[PDB]
């Protein structure tokens, strides 16, 4: 909605 | 969108607004949520929408099924996934109180059918995720797409 979330991954980028 | 990387290293579990799948093993790339768009318009397989949870990942795309009314669960990891767009056309959704969205769709293989892909066709929601720029460097980091 209006804040940004980031809790699932372990950091990844490609 | 290089600098993308913040959603990917965050993981950001997001609400969307679930629509409907379609198959699009055949098409392409954009071609696939045109086909998966449209197709709902046209049939129209799902009567009405609703708002589901979704994760961003560079490891993987995952539904959430937050009240689990229709139909949701998870959904590919980067290994299955092999494109992802906002539009094919830049269509919209009328929602049934008159508001449209922007309707994306991701393509991926399903497990046990590596040789076929579906389209989940999904609206936008959520402000915070802009879906023009999600699957934007979704692809981008996902497939290696970045420039």
């Amino acid at each position: 909605e209006d804040h940004k979330p980031g809790t699932f991954p372990k950091a990844l980028t490609n | 969108m290089s600098t993308a990387a913040d959603l990917l290293r965050q993981g950001a579990a997001c609400s969307v607004l679930y629509l409907t799948s379609v198959e699009t093993e055949s098409l392409t790339g954009p071609q696939a949520v045109a086909r998966a768009s449209s197709a709902a318009l046209s049939c129209s397989p799902r009567p009405t929408p609703a708002v589901v949870h979704f994760k961003v990942s560079a490891q993987g795309i995952t539904l959430t099924d937050n009240q689990r009314k229709l139909f949701f669960r998870r959904h590919y990891p980067v290994n299955s996934i092999t494109f992802s767009s906002t539009d094919p056309q830049d269509r919209r959704w009328t929602n049934p109180d008159g508001t449209t969205s922007k309707i994306f769709g991701f393509v991926a293989k399903k497990p046990g059918s590596p040789w076929e892909n579906v389209c989940h066709l999904f609206a936008e929601l959520d402000p915070d995720q802009p879906a023009g720029a999600i699957v934007t460097f979704i692809t981008k980091v996902l497939l290696g797409q970045r420039k």
